[PDB]
């Protein structure tokens, strides 16, 4: 059964741009040597990405319009998953992904989740008729070194498209987006389609620092460059200056 | 017939262009992951009575009818409606296994048409029955020496009741007009049949399990099919290949193209597949198609002779005397030491002509 | 041969409901299956839904997903159709046919049918 | 010939049914013209009418232009009837009802 914390108030959020973070691989193809460009809903290079930072327990329900790049500079896994669902109102079906101890279970149900979920799940009480589970074994996860998670979701045609990428980062000053190229590789894939609107993420507390920089992606043609070996090293918005337009 | 004219002059013409046909017809599809689950309804516990035999809802599966093998000499395979085999062909919307023990003495009886007393009290086959029937014995697994009583059957009835239902009510039986109502005697004793398996016994009387296979078509989509083609891979050689949802013809060789883990499939600046990867062995291949070019034929004039000379352009004189030039391989010219003016130009500094036989040089 | 009828209303306003019920005696319908074909005006057949005599499983159609629910009586014989959210463009004569599971594609025996035209 | 009043439109090309699979079939290139008319006053009376027949059980679909006027008996099961018109051994043959 949940249960409504105490003295819990809200705190106005800040606002940073994005270091060219949040390309992602636009289809399954292999490709070498090669300038594809593609007119997918990404990420646009330099834009206001929000910077919720918790030490305290930031977690507000924002919109889901076209897609959502979720970024996490942890240390500690403070955060253990997410829900996305149009109303939160036990009426229609909303996704849920939580992470275990050492697995991560995705639900499609609607669950008695209450206005302040909270991290043995107490976020919810009782489990309505589901149309979809997956539990996946793999989950999603030395002194000087922090974590740096890279999410992007995504909701076209049905399926809800989830991209991922882990690696380490240097813990500099006052914690930003950092610069460099991620390409960020598909993970989920899910036989969904139920109508998503909002969502919210799910803390962790363990009674006895990190930060999430949730942003919104928009219909835009990026220029993709493939080396040699498959991966993706630069992109170009294509839309950013006349610089980037003319190349 | 490409000039629309009987007089050919001096001159090269090209025709038509050559192709190499593809020879195979490999598939390659991936390995079925979801199974049908046979292995609770054979390997599960002993069995189920004859009374109230049970039968689940096998439907949206796979069902693939060799893992029903290599198992116990299962002997009288008698199926109707279908051949024993080519079932891996057909998809049934549905099939309901029944479980059941009854004895092997006349097991005859359970088939359509024929009645008697065990196919009549305790469960019927109808005449139209496409099902697939089958059974074993499992003395060895289903019996013991104090005497077998965990299976029962029926023996007291009134008449042929409809077929295919669970007879479970076992209400008192009156043989007569006896208004005996409740008095468990003499011709009034409770209608419930046992049974007593000994390994002493002989092969007659003996347990045997026995399953029907009732595979119920209805105008739902089919569910229940069977292994797909999955054929082997021959590389080296142009085949049509048949891949999940990538069908064209091509040579297929291996690549050192390291491919990604979430990554299928590639293009290439045509936008055309050049590498695939193998579902069920992760292998990564290269499609590129056969030998192919433009066929160009060197006439010296069919005024002066009939001769000709035949020019395939972009092959290595190995996939068709015989001349490999830098522009093809020219057949039907002989390579000359010597060097003349150009007469009929072929290309790469080389040209042809018709100089004393007479036959058609290559200089 | 034999053949039986099938009853229920003939108009319904876009939005009630209506129970139909094919009646069926004298014969062997425990282990037959039984089925709705429609047919709109103008147009072919279609398919409603089917439900078999073995285990009892149902199976609709894409468009009367749900929309459409069916039970059979086993004292009575009959077949049940209790259509719910009539649309406008539902108008059709549905027909009752029984077949056997373990034969062909075609349909053993047809009912009379009669046309339910919605307003 | 004489068909139904809802049977109408399977008599044309590429068009499917009971009656343009098994009585009358017309191929793809039909030059032709097909002209229906209504005889309820001359081909209907009430006593109950059952002079006209049609083909509902066949092998398989029948080619355009093909008369098939056989009377093997149809099998809808596995049983040899080897011919006795009798359970699942259906009449390929059944009469019309027009009142
Ligand atoms: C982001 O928004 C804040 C507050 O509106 C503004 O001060 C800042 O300049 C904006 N940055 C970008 C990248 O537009
Ligand atoms: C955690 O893992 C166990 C084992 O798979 C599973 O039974 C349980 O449902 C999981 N807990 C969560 C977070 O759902
Ligand atoms: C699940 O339950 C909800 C609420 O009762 C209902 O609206 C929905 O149709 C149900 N879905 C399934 C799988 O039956
Ligand atoms: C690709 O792999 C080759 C061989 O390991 C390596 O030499 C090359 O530097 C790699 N390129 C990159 C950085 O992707
Ligand atoms: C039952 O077990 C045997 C032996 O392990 C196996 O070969 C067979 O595939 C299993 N499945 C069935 C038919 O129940
Ligand atoms: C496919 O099945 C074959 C036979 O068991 C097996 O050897 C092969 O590794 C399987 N491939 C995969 C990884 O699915
Ligand atoms: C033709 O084949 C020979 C022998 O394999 C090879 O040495 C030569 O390079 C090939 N030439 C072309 C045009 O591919």
């Amino acid at each position: 059964q949940c249960v409504n914390l105490t003295t819990r108030t809200q705190l106005p959020p800040a606002y940073t741009n994005s270091f060219t973070r949040g390309v992602y691989y636009p289809d399954k193809v292999f490709r070498s040597s090669v300038l594809h460009s593609t007119q997918d809903l990404f990420l646009p290079f330099f834009s206001n990405v929000t910077w919720f930072h918790v030490i305290r327990f930031d977690n507000p329900v924002l919109p889901f319009n076209d897609g959502v790049y979720f970024a996490s500079i942890e240390k500690s896994n403070i955060i253990r998953g997410w829900i996305f669902g149009t109303t939160l109102d036990s009426k229609t079906q909303s996704l849920l992904i939580v992470n275990n101890a050492t697995n991560v279970v995705i639900k499609v149900c609607e669950f008695q989740f209450c206005n302040d979920p909270f991290l043995e799940f107490r976020v919810y009480s009782s489990a309505n008729n589901c149309t979809f589970e997956y539990v996946s074994q793999p989950f999603l996860m030395q002194g000087n070194f922090k974590n740096l998670r890279e999410f992007v979701f995504k909701n076209i045609d049905g399926y809800f498209k989830i991209y991922s990428k882990h690696t380490p980062i240097i813990v500099r000053e006052p914690e930003d987006l950092p610069q460099g190229f991620s390409a960020l590789e598909p993970l989920v894939d899910l036989p969904i389609g139920i109508n998503i609107t909002r969502f919210q993420t799910l803390l962790a507390l363990h009674r006895s620092a990190a930060a999430y920089y949730v942003g919104y992606l928009q219909p835009r043609t990026f220029l993709l460059k493939y080396n040699e070996n498959g991966t993706i090293t630069d992109a170009v918005d294509c839309a950013l200056d006349p610089l980037s337009e003319t190349k | 017939c490409t000039l629309k004219s009987f007089t050919v002059e001096k001159g090269i013409y090209q025709t038509s262009n050559f192709r190499v046909q593809p020879t195979e017809s490999i598939v390659r599809f991936p390995n079925i992951t979801n199974l049908c689950p046979f292995d609770e309804v054979f390997n599960a516990t002993r069995f189920a009575s004859v009374y109230a035999w049970n039968r689940k809802r096998i439907s949206n599966c796979v069902a693939d009818y060799s893992v029903l093998y290599n198992l116990a000499p299962f002997f009288t395979f008698k199926c109707y409606g279908v051949s024993p085999t080519k079932l891996n062909d057909l998809c049934f919307t549905n099939v309901y296994a029944d479980s059941f023990v009854i004895r092997g003495d006349e097991v005859r009886q359970i088939a359509p048409g024929q009645t008697g007393n065990i196919a009549d009290y305790n469960y019927k086959l109808p005449d139209d029955f496409t099902g697939c029937v089958i059974a074993w014995n499992s003395n060895k697994l289903d019996s013991k020496v104090s005497g077998n009583y965990n299976y029962l059957y029926r023996l007291f009835r009134k008449s042929n009741l409809k077929p295919f239902e669970r007879d479970i009510s076992t209400e008192i039986y009156q043989a007569g007009n006896k208004p005996c109502n409740g008095v468990a005697g003499f011709n009034c004793y409770f209608p419930l049949r046992s049974y007593s398996f000994r390994p002493t016994y002989g092969v007659g009387h003996q347990p045997y399990r026995v399953v029907v296979l009732s595979f119920e078509l209805l105008h739902a989509p089919a569910t229940v099919c069977g292994p797909k083609k999955s054929t082997n891979l021959v590389k080296n050689k142009c085949v049509n290949f048949n891949f999940n949802g990538l069908k064209g013809t091509g040579v297929l060789t291996e690549s050192n193209k390291k491919f990604l883990p979430f990554q299928q499939f590639g293009r290439d600046i045509a936008d055309t597949t050049d590498a695939v990867r193998d579902p069920q062995t992760l292998e990564i291949l290269d499609i590129t198609p056969c030998s192919f070019g433009g066929v160009s034929v060197i006439t010296p004039g069919t005024n002066t002779s009939n001769q000709v000379a035949v020019l395939y352009q972009g092959v290595n004189c190995t996939e068709v005397n015989v001349f490999q030039t830098r522009a093809g391989c020219l057949i039907g010219a002989e390579y000359v030491n010597n060097s003349y003016e150009c007469d009929i130009p072929i290309g790469a500094g080389i040209c042809a002509s018709y100089q004393t036989s007479q036959s058609i040089i290559a200089y | 041969e034999v053949q039986l009828v099938e009853s229920g209303g003939g108009l319904v306003q876009p939005g009630g409901s209506l129970r139909l019920s094919c009646a069926a005696s004298d014969f062997y319908f425990d282990y037959y299956e039984m089925s709705w074909v429609r047919q709109a005006p103008g147009q072919g057949l279609e398919w409603v839904s089917t439900i078999s005599g073995l285990g009892g499983a149902t199976y609709y159609a894409d468009s009367v997903k749900g929309r459409f629910t069916i039970s059979r009586d086993n004292s009575k014989n009959t077949l049940y159709l209790q259509m719910n959210s009539l649309r406008a463009e539902d108008t059709a004569l549905y027909y009752c046919a029984t077949r056997s599971p373990f034969g062909d594609y075609a349909f053993s025996y047809w009912g009379q049918g009669t046309l339910v035209t919605v307003s």
